[PDB]
RNA sequence: AGAGUGUAGCUUAAAAGCACCCAACUUACACUUAGGAGAUUCAAUUGACGCUCUGA
RNA sequence: UCGGAGCAGAACCCAACCUCCGAGCAGUACAUGCUAAGACUUCACCAGUCAAAGCGAACCUCAAUUGAUCCA
């Protein structure tokens, strides 16, 4: 009693298999929407938010300074937030990301420290190919 | 020049969507383009147009200067051409019962 | 004719008589913030989303921040350690519910198993899969475990004192969709002792088919006010294990609210085939994950200016021949 | 003596975002990067502490 | 037929069978990669073009120096 079209209902199945399709266009606008999991960071005064949005924009995990939990014990704060988000992604099962900041934000040492902490946690910002056919 | 295919018409991937000199037509979802500044289909499905704010790439410095010349309350907006894929990517079919 | 905008046109009010008196987007982040604020609105000219989409605690936190700044001073900044274990514990204590609800919505667990009605899990529950003796594989919300390591029943921790733990695969394997395959059923658990409650459905191993993508299996514990009866013994029948969590929550879980959930992925492995052959006593199915084929263009009488590939589209393949030997 | 009264400068915020200033690139400005300084006035929905206006 | 300085002193233009230097050039080259869906079609073909996904990289000088179709 096995159906011919067995359809598993894991939401992350196509993204993990990379078969999740992406919007090929929107190349003129910045940033492009051709990603599966994109790390969107919004840096503000004192507190800075960092989410990981899907193709629809589903920011499943956030790690900001306003959470009032890690308030006990800045580029160092950015590295700490990156490490915490990497641990949260490892717990939730995320290893493929898309970090696309501005070139000034790319030159930012806070972003570099956060990305280094994310790589130490085991989160790759590489966005691997979907593999055609 | 102009838009080759109207929005909502089903078109295969690689078909010519909108061709223009000076980019009157902007790229939306699944809309390829080359050096000729023309929009073409990147997937099979239905075409749609959407007025969404365009933010240029950081590589374009003149566009950055123009956006800086725009006011802080000024919003650009631009007509992008999205290609909603009608068909799915693929389906899992039961191969055999070993 | 001439179609203008239906709603308010963009950049209309901010023009004014003195255009040079505008503050202007001097920073590119300011223009980006204004654009994002506009994009948060749904607008009247449609978009891509149209087609696709306490005071005492504050004082204590301020004192803690002041103490941390005094300990740093500055000097520690000029590179703070910030251990993530205490931060994670405090986040699970304070703000774990919103992130848990976001993860449950992202996995589609509430929309599939419970047919909607997502809730923030108050009780923080994490599973420990027994893999040898040391250590135990940690299973959080979304932690992936293979079917080989998931042969035996795992432990669970929630730090709470009746309860009812269950496990369901929302992927709808074998049978029809919009269903979940039950794996374990613990009921009327007294305190933290899950073994105190009865076990209706004995714990079965994961059986994901080959090449069927990833499967989503969730273990859920709900807050139970009073113990209630259940019902199916240790059985390998797939018809008895097929049950939807929404129907169970609707007309049976009246005096019961959710407390905690833990999601996990499941893929085909050697133990899945072993359970299929031995325990299920059936042949293991394999799925193909096949994409749609090309449409192929319209065939005309002559190839016109096209190359030789025009006359060879709509049959198959490689060695066919002429009239007859 | 009366009215209006109350989140740092600002908020159809409930402790955040715009704002403050420092540097380096700047002739200079601006931007960016690194920073930090920053507030729901106190007692039980009520009272007073603080200010503006109307008086004397 | 075409340019540089002044007349034309500080966004354009400005005039003289105006005041002076110039020009019918000269020198130096011919990722300007490969592969690869899907389209345009010289109203046939030939000839030509556009271009998505992949591999492998970045991330002309002059001062003028010239002109037009038509018949060759
Ligand atoms: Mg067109």
């Amino acid at each position: 009693a096995v159906a011919p079209e067995f359809t598993n209902r894991n939401p992350r199945n196509l993204e993990l298999l990379s078969v999740a399709r992406k919007e090929r266009g929107w190349r003129t606008v910045f940033p492009s929407r051709e990603f599966w999991h994109r790390l969107r960071v919004i840096r503000t005064q004192h507190h800075v938010e960092a989410l990981v949005e899907h193709q629809n924009g589903k920011v499943v995990v956030s790690a900001s300074t306003r959470e009032w939990a890690i308030k006990k014990h800045n580029v160092v704060a950015c590295e700490s937030i990156g490490r915490v988000l990497a641990q949260r992604c490892l717990e939730a099962g995320i290893n493929f990301m898309v970090y696309q900041p501005t070139p000034w934000e790319a030159a930012s040492d806070s972003m570099k420290r956060l990305q280094s902490a994310m790589t130490e946690g085991g989160v790759v910002l590489r966005e691997p190919q979907r593999i055609y056919e | 020049q102009g838009i080759k295919k109207m929005e909502g018409h089903y078109v295969h991937a690689g078909n010519i969507i909108a061709t223009q000199r000076h980019f009157r037509w902007h790229p939306g979802a699944h809309v390829g383009v080359g050096k000729n500044k023309c929009l073409y289909a990147l997937e099979e499905g239905i075409v749609r147009y959407t007025k969404e704010v365009y933010v240029p790439h950081p590589r374009n410095t003149e566009a950055v200067d123009l956006i800086t010349r725009l006011p802080k309350g000024a919003v650009l907006y631009k007509t992008f051409v999205h290609v909603v894929p009608a068909k799915p990517e693929g389906t899992f079919k039961l191969v055999a019962m070993l | 004719r001439r179609t203008p905008p239906l709603g308010p046109m963009p950049n209309s009010d901010i023009d004014l008589s003195n255009l040079e008196r505008l503050e202007k987007y001097r920073s590119f982040d300011r223009y980006r913030r204004r654009a994002e604020q506009e994009a948060q609105a749904p607008h009247w000219w449609r978009t891509y989303r149209e087609y696709f989409g306490r005071t005492q605690q504050l004082l204590e936190r301020k004192q803690a921040i002041q103490e941390l700044r005094a300990n740093v001073e500055e000097r520690a900044a000029r590179t703070a350690s910030v251990p993530l274990d205490a931060v994670r514990a405090e986040w699970e204590r304070t703000c774990g519910p919103y992130h848990k609800q976001r993860l449950a919505e992202y996995y589609g667990l509430y929309r599939d198993l419970f047919h909607g009605a997502t809730f923030v899990p108050r009780v923080p529950l994490h599973v420990a899969y027994a893999v040898g003796e040391d250590d135990l594989m940690p299973v959080y919300c979304g932690n992936e475990v293979t079917p080989t390591e998931a042969a035996q029943a795992p432990e669970v921790t929630y730090e709470a004192e009746l309860w009812t733990l269950l496990l369901t695969s929302l992927d709808g394997h074998l049978l029809e969709p919009d269903a979940e395959y039950l794996h374990w059923l613990l009921t009327n658990i007294p305190g933290n002792r899950v073994a105190e409650g009865q076990v209706t459905c004995p714990y079965l191993p994961p059986f994901p088919a080959r090449g069927s993508g990833i499967h989503r299996l969730a273990f859920l514990l709900f807050k139970q006010d009073q113990p209630i009866d259940f019902s199916p013994s240790p059985c390998y029948q797939l018809a008895q294990r097929t049950f939807r969590t929404f129907d169970f929550y609707k007309k049976h879980q009246e005096t019961m609210t959710p407390a905690g959930l833990s999601f996990f992925q499941c893929r085909w492995d050697d133990s899945v085939t072993y359970i299929f052959h031995q325990l299920l006593d059936m042949r293991e199915p394999v799925f193909e994950f096949v994409r749609p084929p090309p449409y192929h263009p319209k065939q005309k009488r002559f190839p016109h200016r096209q190359p030789l590939r025009y006359l060879d589209r709509y049959r198959d393949s490689h060695e066919p021949t002429y009239g007859i030997y």
